[PDB]
């Protein structure tokens, strides 16, 4: 399926993943068509930070969901 | 609320005043139409207000858009504006 | 920076705070407030320390918090961003 | 000199420049300490977006200036 990975401006890209995808496989696919090293990228859903090893599907991101992203430069 | 879109609209007029440095003075929202996304917890927000402002001192038309992202997670609230087209009828 | 906007400062954090550990706090009041601020020229970091007054058991305890606020504005645009970053008895 | 490099949230890196040195020069020490690549770097200071031709004395950007980041995702 397709997502949205939105900032906090507004600026949209979309990632083509698979429920089975973790966060982690999502920062790559962002890091592979934006550049933003994974070590930097907070994603948020439904009010919550997101975690590198959970799933979309544990956190019932269904088809057309979209997720945030916050820079941290840690 | 009406309010709200009152303060999108100052914001559009300040913010391309400070475009051009122009000074159009604010008069009134006339028309309001917005497209709105909404999730469990951001909602994206484009404005199309037709709004009245004076150029040199006599009411003319401008037609702004406003793009408006608020983002809320547990804990916190993003609240990001932008002035996206400013341009008359 | 006044007692209207620290009125909804502290019941954002009171707020989140029931949210982030499923608590049920009533607000009371704002006792006391601490501020440090950054006020670069187009820009505004603000971290508040307040002590507010809530009550947990229905019976009123003191808690202070920390929220961050900071508010971003460029020429065409503005954020505000504002994130609870401790709460504490 | 040092100047800060902030996001629209607060997060904050300090970097190490000197007023001769170009935007195209600063957004390349920010992929080199951070790993945002310059396309994605949009620089603020002044209420301005900065040109990656200009220096950083140009637009007046003194020591210990703070400036802002927002992410492009080209």
């Amino acid at each position: 399926m397709q997502i949205f990975v939105k900032t906090l401006t507004g600026k949209t890209i979309t990632l083509e993943v698979e429920p089975s995808d973790t966060i982690e496989n999502v920062k790559a696919k962002i890091q592979d068509k934006e550049g933003i090293p994974p070590d930097q990228q907070r994603l948020i859903f439904a009010g919550k930070q997101l975690e590198d090893g959970r799933t979309l599907s544990d956190y019932n991101i269904q088809k057309e969901s979209t997720l945030h992203l916050v820079l941290r430069l840690r | 609320n009406s309010l709200e879109i009152e303060e999108l609209a100052r914001f559009a007029v300040d913010e391309h005043n400070k475009k051009e440095n122009a000074l159009l003075e604010f008069v009134r929202v006339v028309k309001a139409k917005e497209q709105i996304w909404e999730m469990d917890a951001s909602k994206e927000t484009m404005y199309y207000l037709t709004l009245e402002a004076k150029d040199g001192g006599k009411k003319k038309l401008y037609e702004a858009k406003v793009w408006v992202k608020m983002t809320h997670w547990i804990g916190a609230m993003n609240n990001f504006k932008e002035l996206q087209e400013f341009k008359p009828v």
